[PDB]
């Protein structure tokens, strides 16, 4: 029905500004609904900061005490947000969310997009391919992955075989340190699928514009 | 401000079973109009919240209708007439009423299950990332229930805990289940100055902890 997809900078120097952009499909923003932002911090804690409705008419959190800006264009059907003087404490998701205005109803969000505010450099990462070793490799299932290390800002995706391998895959949550993050995924196939059926790790880093296509090969001959 | 606070902080649960939660505001909700703008979300995993309840007692669009809203005044309830795996996730409730709206501090339902042992499995650092002078010696233990877990790194016998980092998933809607990561970080000359390296997971499916090995230059 209605859908809501966000844009905009993922990383942003402390006292500039963050910028986002809502992009609404399936109804016209100047019907029926408010248009809101609302945050998420890294404790899981959600804050409503404001919206825009469909006439025009704003409303914002008094805890973003003149920082915030909420505007739309509706020739091109979107609606959008700007925070201003920000901090590492403003580093969270950020969703777009459609309310009816009526009565609360139909709450439709976008995916979310992260922001990081932070004076670190964007780093490229490295991606390291988890090849089994070859004593756990007799079973019936074996267990294959990829390290990605050293990049910056989050987030980085991962998908196995181009996204056709989705079943048996573990990808865990980046740790941060120094800057750098580190991220892990696993999959586990039919140990006699392998090597016969080639694995490989998709990495992508939108805000370095990187992609690896990692083929595991296994320790041993190949 | 409004006030919304949710309880229990969280609920274990067996598939089939029922499941309430609560959320009290410290004003009242009703509006001038007879409505109650209070809505109900649940979040899963990785996704963004989405709708469940709205108008206190109402089941939002395309919402199946095993959730039930009820309440009113300051006092309202969630049930979960029978509880599936793909419901896991952080509940929350928020409230229009009251400027600025408000939302509660989420209760996580997790998903009651028979125990299992971790698959433990653990990987030499790649050729590529040698010739960069790091080093990293990869542990993962996949598809354990409960999520308490305890992961040690042994090199040549010894236990090591400098270098350590460790990564868990949320609970797997697939199956129930828990995994982790753990990473141990050192020099590529460390690495080469030393020959076994073992992960050793302690969970309570067993009173013998999983222990993996592998010997540097050896495949």
């Amino acid at each position: 029905r209605v859908q809501l997809q966000q844009s905009g900078p993922g990383l942003v120097k402390p006292s500039q500004s963050l910028s986002l952009t809502c992009t609404v499909t399936g109804y016209s923003i100047t019907s029926d609904f408010a248009w809101n932002w609302i945050r998420q911090f890294p404790g899981n804690k959600l804050e409503w900061m404001g919206y825009i409705n469909y006439s025009g008419f704003t409303s914002h959190n008094p805890s973003l005490k003149s920082r915030i800006s909420i505007t739309r264009d509706t020739s091109k059907n979107q609606f959008f947000l700007q925070l201003n003087s920000v901090t590492t404490e403003d580093t969270a998701t950020y969703y777009c969310a459609g309310l009816l205005w009526y009565d609360g109803g139909a709450g439709s969000w976008g995916q979310g997009t992260l922001v990081t505010v932070s004076a670190a450099k964007t780093t490229a990462p490295s991606v390291y391919p988890l090849a089994p070793v070859c004593g756990d490799t007799t079973g019936s299932s074996v267990t294959l992955g990829c390290l990605v290390k050293g990049y910056f800002p989050e987030p980085v995706t991962l998908t196995w075989n181009s996204g056709s391998l989705s079943s048996g895959v573990h990808t865990f949550p980046a740790v941060l340190q120094s800057d750098l993050y580190t991220l892990s995924s696993s999959v586990t196939v039919t140990s006699s699928t392998w090597p016969s059926q080639s694995i490989t790790c998709n990495v992508a880093h939108p805000a370095s514009s990187t992609k690896v296509d990692k083929k595991i090969e296994p320790r041993g001959p190949t | 401000d409004v006030v919304m606070t949710q309880s229990p902080k969280t609920i274990s649960v067996t598939i089939g079973q029922p499941a309430s939660i609560s959320c009290k505001s410290s004003q009242r909700l009703l509006n001038s109009n007879g409505k109650t703008f209070l809505n109900w979300l649940l979040q899963r995993p990785g996704q963004s919240p989405k709708r469940l309840i709205y108008l206190g007692t109402k089941l939002d669009s395309g919402v199946p209708d095993r959730f039930t809203g009820s309440g009113s005044g300051t006092d309202f309830t969630l049930k979960i007439s029978r509880v599936e795996a793909e419901d896991l996730g952080v509940y929350y409730c928020w409230q229009g009423t009251h400027f600025p709206y408000t939302f509660g501090g989420g209760t996580k339902l997790e998903i009651k299950r028979a125990d299992a042992a971790p698959t433990v499995s653990i990987f030499p650092p790649s050729s590529e990332q040698l010739t960069s002078g790091g080093a990293s010696v990869v542990c993962f233990l996949n598809n354990f229930y409960p999520k308490d877990i305890n992961v040690k790194w042994k090199i040549d016998g010894s236990e090591r805990q400098n270098g350590v980092l460790n990564s868990w998933t949320d609970q797997d809607s697939k199956d129930s289940t828990y995994s982790m990561s753990s990473t141990l970080t050192l020099t590529k000359d460390e690495y080469e100055r030393h020959n076994s390296y073992t992960c050793e997971a302690t969970h309570k499916t067993s009173t013998s902890p999983i222990v993996k090995s592998f010997n540097r230059n050896e495949c």
